[PDB]
């Protein structure tokens, strides 16, 4: 059956959906940010 | 036994503990003897007390961790990359806390810098909305990083085999011998007749008899100190000699069907007893427990691949990185105090 | 046709008679009665591994052969001073030989004569494969007596260390909140009073969160891969738990059972008597029948040679009825041909087998009658 | 407090001396460990094989 | 707080371990499968008469 023996590591190309939420996450606070203080004046 | 035969005379003669008792002298073999269609022709056997047959032998050892240290799993640049965007995310949660219309720097990275690592100190944490949007996305990052981490190295320590037993003679061994592990028997006995006789254990035997060794225990030592990887002999050699050190187990399945046997003269009235006793005792509980009293003392087996337990070897580098962050303490409670 | 060694095929509808591979062998049984020479001949067919033993005799040893299927009175056992079926017709010289499954025995043997025994058997118990279970010590295992040592002796001296040097040399930070702090903090959070603003003391306290979280870590992932892989071990034994010597231990019925009429019914009442006594008290029907109770739950265990067992228990699928242990016998004797006493072919069939023996045919012919499933 | 609650603890303001906000809390925090759990459980699950 | 710490480290990991070992598939991979051994009841295997 071929056992899939998968002792691998997680470089950075193997991950790296988690860090493009976060810079999602970043551009989001960031818009909101500016939303607010747009919204103050 | 051996029918041993030559030129000088041109006849066959049979010479040692067969050829003593069919010169006269002896009268029945109580030794171990193996039973074949060569030895039947000039005597009759009796019915077997045992089922021996030819089985594998390879030396066991204790199954051990495998892990180096705790930063196996991941990466070194993943660690690094982590450490910068925590540094980033901090710095920018500071940014966006005193822009808008209170997190003082060092405590915003102390809430960051602690709600990664699951706790630590530091109450305090953003009032400005840009900041309280953006770190629960944080806390989410840190539970996924978490929730990554255990995973992958718990899936890692379960997907280490590094046994691959022999399972029986359909191995590569039958279909291709190779120059890590050796595998062969003792020459000049039945058994190398045994795997001179078939076609592929002919190749077999060859294969084997390029390295073959010429003594039991010196093969038995040899596997005892990695020398030799497996010999093959009979089966319940090999089983006695395992259940008396407890540090190598037999393997494989018996497929040499032959069994021990009383060697009688010809015809003589003797044998027939014989045989109705041996089957008699073979029924009444008296072999089984011969087997138990004499040949199987203990039963020191302990196999059937018990997992890894982790041990104060790997750890020892989380050990080292706590007596270091120690030391790191130690000199920083000066350098804080030079600084204040 | 009881075992799985010669079976019973009907007829082949092509030819008229049986196929070209198996041994045709004739029935000549009475139907329903005995009143006339009617033999109620079929052109039946036997296949399997007797037969091919016997085909391979024919061909070593030249000799015709024709085969009355079966007396159809007994497996074989001796009732009041008489033999029947097998050993019934072998004994008044009805047929002069027999085949298939005899088991040879002391009590076979003192009136039948009997060659070299060809495959191995005796007497076995096969239970269905419980569930799964796991050691009661599954929280303790996964980390070694050195870890959990180390971790306090370093827990100890770092709160030491911490509170001695951190506090003093900068609702007071004391041992025992240190203490009670990291305790807290190593054990998935209680509730401690944080240190104060010393920042070495912070750092202490970070790197000992680091540690503690990377130990539950690990702590997790070996118990995981810890219970993952965990295993049954056996039934007990064939003689042995002394609840099969008193079955008044726990739970009486305790299910298990032999066909009457059978080597090992004879073995049990020659050795036994409370055994053969509470055996019979729960006597079952032949063995489609008692695997059948076995698998619906009415039945525990099932006493029978170790052939059969062996062969029905691997080649089921779903692996739910297993063997004690690996498979170990008890009482192996082994089967074989049976022979007309004083008959001078017992040499050259001993002969025959040995030299098939050495030949490596019967190596080959397990793999064709004797695989199964489950040898996985 | 909800979202610290789920994802590994942050750093929220307890809730009042509210017995049902506290019952209501505990509840929450029960389904987070066991949301926790069983999302570890599966990715465990989905990176071995 | 061990002991909450241990049912939980229980808790996942034995969930995971029922999360690992569900596979009911049992797909046939060839001619060497129960079906040329022996069928059964639950499923059947035939192919266009003539
Ligand atoms: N082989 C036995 C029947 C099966 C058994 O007793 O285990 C006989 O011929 O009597």
């Amino acid at each position: 059956e071929k056992n899939e023996v998968m002792s691998s590591q997680l470089d950075i190309d193997n991950m790296a959906g988690v860090f493009y939420m976060l810079g999602a996450a970043m551009a989001l606070s960031l818009i909101t940010f500016i939303s607010e203080h747009l919204f103050y004046w | 036994g051996t029918q041993e035969r030559v030129q000088n005379s041109n006849k066959k003669e049979w010479n040692g503990m067969m050829g003593e008792l069919l010169s006269g002298q002896a009268d029945m073999i109580v030794a171990p003897l193996t039973i074949n269609n060569e030895r039947a022709q000039y005597i009759e056997f009796s019915k077997p007390f045992k089922y021996q047959g030819l089985t594998i032998l390879v030396k066991k050892e204790i199954p051990r961790s495998t892990l180096d240290s705790f930063m196996q799993p991941f990466q070194s640049t993943l660690w690094l990359l982590v450490g910068l965007s925590v540094h980033v995310v901090a710095v920018m949660l500071y940014l966006l806390d005193r822009f808008s219309p209170a997190l003082t720097l060092s405590s915003a990275m102390w809430f960051s810098w602690g709600v990664l690592l699951n706790s630590g100190i530091g109450e305090g944490a953003p009032r400005s909305f840009s900041a309280r949007i953006l770190g629960m996305v944080w806390a989410g990052f840190a539970m996924i990083i978490v929730a990554s981490y255990t995973a992958n190295l718990a899936a890692f320590l379960v997907l280490d085999r590094p046994e691959e037993r022999i399972t029986g003679i359909n191995d590569p061994r039958l279909r291709n011998p190779s120059d890590k592990f050796i595998y062969a028997t003792v020459k000049q006995s039945s058994v190398d007749i045994y795997f001179r006789r078939q076609v592929e254990l002919s190749t077999m035997y060859r294969h084997m008899e390029k390295h073959n060794y010429e003594s039991a225990a010196e093969a038995i030592q040899a596997v005892r100190d990695n020398k030799l990887h497996a010999f093959i002999w009979d089966s319940a050699v090999l089983e006695f000699e395992a259940s008396q050190k407890c540090d190598l187990v037999t393997t494989g399945e018996l497929f040499f069907r032959s069994g021990f046997g009383i060697g009688m003269r010809k015809d003589s009235p003797w044998k027939q007893q014989v045989s109705l006793s041996i089957l008699k005792s073979h029924e009444n509980g008296f072999m089984e427990d011969l087997d138990k009293t004499w040949v199987r003392y203990q039963e020191c087996d302990s196999r059937s691949n018990a997992p890894a337990t982790l041990t104060c070897e790997n750890m020892a580098g989380v050990f080292m990185l706590v007596a270091g962050g120690i030391v790191a303490g130690i000199f920083l409670i000066f350098i804080e105090i030079a600084y204040k | 046709e009881e075992a799985p060694f010669v079976i019973v095929e009907s007829v082949d509808p092509l030819s008229g008679t049986c196929m070209r591979n198996t041994v045709p062998c004739q029935k000549r049984i009475i139907s329903e009665n005995k009143t006339d020479e009617e033999p109620g001949y079929i052109k039946k067919c036997c296949k399997g591994f007797c037969i091919d033993i016997l085909k391979k005799i024919s061909k070593s040893v030249k000799f015709t052969y024709d085969l009355y299927l079966v007396t159809n009175g007994k497996h074989g056992k001796k009732i009041n001073g008489t033999w029947n079926g097998m050993i019934g017709e072998v004994v008044m010289k009805r047929a002069y030989m027999a085949v298939g499954s005899l088991t040879i025995n002391e009590e076979r043997s003192e009136v039948v004569d009997f060659s070299v025994p060809f495959i191995e058997t005796g007497i076995s118990v096969m239970v269905s494969r419980s569930n799964g279970t796991v050691s009661p010590s599954a929280f303790l295992e996964p980390f070694s007596a050195c870890v959990w040592v180390m971790m306090f002796v370093m827990l100890l001296i770092v709160s030491a260390v911490a509170v001695f040097v951190f506090e003093y040399f900068s609702p007071s930070f004391t041992i025992g909140k240190a203490i009670w702090l990291l305790w807290g903090l190593v054990f998935n959070n209680s509730v401690p009073v944080q240190n104060p603003k010393g920042t070495t003391s912070k750092i202490m306290v970070s790197v000992w969160a680091f540690f503690a979280v990377i130990f539950l870590a690990s702590y997790t992932a070996n118990l995981a891969a810890f219970m993952i892989q965990e295993e049954y071990v056996d039934q007990v034994s064939g003689l042995s738990d002394k609840k099969f010597q008193r079955p008044n231990d726990f739970s009486p019925p305790f299910r298990f059972g032999t066909v009457p009429n059978g080597s090992t019914e004879r073995n049990i009442r020659n050795n036994y008597a409370e055994m053969h006594a509470y055996m019979g008290k729960f006597n079952q029907r032949g063995v489609d029948d008692a695997l059948l109770s076995l698998k619906t739950g009415k039945l525990d265990a099932f006493i029978y040679d170790a052939a059969v067992l062996n062969y029905m228990a691997g080649r089921d699928e779903g692996c739910k009825l297993v063997t004690i242990g690996s498979g170990k016998v008890f009482a192996s004797t082994g089967y074989g041909i049976a022979i007309q006493k004083d008959s001078g072919w017992k040499r050259q069939v001993d002969l025959a087998i040995l030299q098939l023996f050495g030949d490596g045919e019967m190596e080959e012919l397990e793999a064709l009658w004797l695989t199964g499933i489950c040898h996985n």
